[PDB]
DNA sequence: CCTGCTTTTTTTTTTCATGTGCCGGTCTCACACGTGCCTGGAGACTAGTAAGCGCTTCTAGTGGCGGTTAAAACGCGGTAGACAGCGCGTACGTGCGTTTAAGCGGTGCTAGAGCTGTCTACGACCAATTGAGCGGCCTCGGCACCGGGATGCGTTTTTTTTCCGCGAT
DNA sequence: ATCGCGGAAAAAAAACGCATCCCGGTGCCGAGGCCGCTCAATTGGTCGTAGACAGCTCTAGCACCGCTTAAACGCACGTACGCGCTGTCTACCGCGTTTTAACCGCCACTAGAAGCGCTTACTAGTCTCCAGGCACGTGTGAGACCGGCACATGAAAAAAAAAAGCAGG
């Protein structure tokens, strides 16, 4: 799963971000590692709907 | 028949009689007390086990118990518990 | 006519996109390192740290805070707001069991 | 021999912009001004809790130097297991 | 005739169940539920009665505590009425839910 | 072989209210009772699954209180009073 | 603490409620046992203020 | 706008009645405690090795320097979000009359929990042998970082369509 | 419903500006892999015991009964709360200018992590022995329950007093 995330970002080498993207996009791995912090992993892109531009409309 | 299940009940009674000589305890309450002592026993023993493993020691000593207590108990409780433990070990080593 | 000026919300949204795409520590390293030393003085005087111990600490802190800000955001949205307030933080920590 | 040592008010070097960035990565769009000092409080408590246990591990090993492992063991105790620094 | 206003019995109930320790779900219906659920994992299962009482004690304690948190989420939204969105925010912040 | 099924509705509206009341809840949406039943179901599913796993491991056809205690401990819902 | 709680209720015997009252009313024991269900303990009386009527 | 006023809203308060702590009989079962007696802790021994100790090696932690420039700090301006009112519709609380099935105490049956003794397959331990995996060391392509150009998109002002919205029919 | 005609509001294109995306060029260090050597896994063997099994006892789990009545159910009513819509007002965002100190790359000085070899004080082990703690079992007093009790608090009421509105002037 990480290898595939690396391939997306056009990288030969897996880095901690790729592991994090792998794990947090997988229902099951995310549950297995629900209480685990991956150094240098970041978080998944996620902007709540209400926060997106609605504005004058 | 014979089908023995150890428990801490007689020791919970002994302590109860020091602290409140005229009060008793229901069997469910005694059950809870039993659960409690096995729980904390396991928490202390486990953290101790770990301490010694992390430090490449084969032996759980009173020093692993003490450190484990500082890790597991909240502040004031940890102070009194360390005191009672230290007291007990001092009193014991002075009796052979 | 004027210089360009984006509307309130827009650059905020852009900053969210920027920081969610990246993984670099967002707290300046030296100020954090000093803060770690300072706090450690309360428990034991004259400590050394491995530099990776300070990195470990900073990595763990930022993950925690980023974690808490997600939950805090939800609490604010739950109250029909878009602005996080201290009471949102307190509700999230209370529900997490970090406070009574 | 007696060394350097500083007990500044370093908490302020966790600045407003740095906190704004942390919130950003957490998906927050808008922030009350009361948040920044509140976040410093929380951060301080978090670090106090982790540092206390890490130094407890340090003292036990009869070392003067806190190691990554002490931090890692501390974070695992606090239910905040960390990957990447050993263990 | 005499009539309490909406909420006054509710508080009266609260004071009563907070004073007491007895189980609040009826035992036979709970026991069938337990058996029914267990069926899916393994057939022809027997239960010690104490095992069923253990599960019932644990479910109720969980639910009561979940309702404490749910109540705070309702109040956080300037309501006095708990709703599903309150339980869902609670479970999410607890980490039970995605 | 036992007669069975859909006993989740035997978790009554009043019983759910009583639980909420012990949790200090004063007013209750109509949608709560069915949401709660869902939650309750998941909670028992998780606990029982684990209790039954300990039972099969022990090669027993009877779920014990200890099996439940151990399962509850694994799920971080440590229970005192049942042979812990 | 539980024996004290028993005596307030004019009871000779400690029951699980007395242990519960004991533990939940003591800040540190409550922390030590924050993730523990005491069987037949119930909960502390506690009603959020907004839910009370204006007196 | 102006008395008046008048008519409701709030009030204030008592009291009137509801359901809740309190009390004194009386009943029963579970705590408590005595009695056997099995197991597991203790006393006294030997043998072996975990770990404290002293000492030496050399890792990596600490501190100090100066210059660059990215980042923090601060004020100005004003958009839009927080927040307080309020008014409207009905979802929930309450209570009462009807219906359901939990709880209780009991008997009867037997699955299966749990125990015992025996036999043996399987794991610990040991000593000799050697190849997997370590630390150390060199290399060169992936990746970071740059500038340039492409393109996606936010914002505002001037332009076309839309959805009303008023009565007058 | 139907005109009619604006009336407002709303969506349109369009034109402009600013940020992000993505390229190749340049450059360099960290992944990849090769090497030599040590020590941890393997081989072959012996030895003691864990646990699977057959067989047994008897616990407690399951099924059923037929009482009693508490609890769940459904139904009606109407209060109070969820929730939408408006208006207000300043907290917060965006941005430009000024100020601060993090970052970098490198060094120099040495505390202290860490490794080794040496010696003994502790612990695992085992036999003998016995008393502390277990299961059984019996008794009586604590606690549950019941009727009446009495003492809280909220709702219902009149008596009264302060604000919504019309009404008329
Ligand atoms: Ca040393
Ligand atoms: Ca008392
Ligand atoms: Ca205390
Ligand atoms: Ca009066
Ligand atoms: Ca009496
Ligand atoms: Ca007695
Ligand atoms: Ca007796
Ligand atoms: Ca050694
Ligand atoms: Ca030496
Ligand atoms: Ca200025
Ligand atoms: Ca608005
Ligand atoms: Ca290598
Ligand atoms: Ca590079
Ligand atoms: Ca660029
Ligand atoms: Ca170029
Ligand atoms: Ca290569
Ligand atoms: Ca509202
Ligand atoms: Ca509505
Ligand atoms: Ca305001
Ligand atoms: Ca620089
Ligand atoms: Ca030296
Ligand atoms: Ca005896
Ligand atoms: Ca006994
Ligand atoms: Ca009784
Ligand atoms: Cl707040
Ligand atoms: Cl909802
Ligand atoms: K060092
Ligand atoms: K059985
Ligand atoms: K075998
Ligand atoms: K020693």
């Amino acid at each position: 799963l990480a290898g595939n995330a690396a391939r997306d970002n056009k990288k030969t080498r897996i880095i901690p971000r790729h592991l994090q993207l792998a794990i947090r996009n997988d229902e099951e791995l995310n549950k297995l590692l629900g209480r685990v912090t991956i150094a240098q992993g970041g978080v998944l892109p996620n902007i709540q709907a209400v926060l997106l531009p609605k504005k004058t409309e | 028949k014979r089908s023995r299940k150890e428990s801490y009940s007689i020791y919970v009674y002994k302590v109860l009689k020091q602290v409140h000589p005229d009060t008793g305890i229901s069997s469910k309450a005694m059950g809870i007390m039993n659960s409690f002592v096995n729980d904390i026993f396991e928490r202390i023993a486990g953290e101790a086990s770990r301490l010694a493993h992390y430090n490449k020691r084969s032996t759980i000593t009173s020093r692993e118990i003490q450190t484990a207590v500082r890790l597991l108990l909240p502040g004031e409780l940890a102070k009194h518990a360390v005191s009672e433990g230290t007291k007990a070990v001092t009193k014991y080593t002075s009796a052979k | 006519k004027k210089p360009h000026r984006y509307r309130p919300g827009t650059v905020a949204l852009r900053e969210i996109r920027r920081y969610q795409k990246s993984t670099e520590l967002l707290i300046r390293k030296l100020p954090f390192q000093r803060l770690v030393r300072e706090i450690a003085q309360d428990f034991k005087t004259d400590l050394r740290f491995q530099s990776s111990a300070v990195m470990a600490l900073q990595e763990a802190c930022e993950a925690y805070l980023v974690g808490l800000f997600e939950d805090t955001n939800l609490c604010a949205i739950h109250a029909k707001r878009v602005t996080i307030m201290p009471k949102d933080i307190q509700l999230a920590r209370r529900i997490r069991g970090e406070r009574a | 021999k007696r060394h350097r040592k500083v007990l500044r008010d370093n908490i302020q070097g966790i600045t407003k912009p740095a906190i704004r960035r942390l919130a950003r990565r957490g998906g927050v769009k808008r922030i009350s001004g009361l948040i920044y000092e509140e976040t410093r409080g929380v951060l301080k408590v978090f670090l106090e809790n982790v540092i206390r246990d890490a130094v407890t591990y340090t003292e036990h090993a009869k070392r003067k130097t806190v190691t990554a492992m002490d931090v890692v063991y501390a974070l695992k105790r606090q239910g905040r297991t960390l990957y990447g620094f050993g263990g």
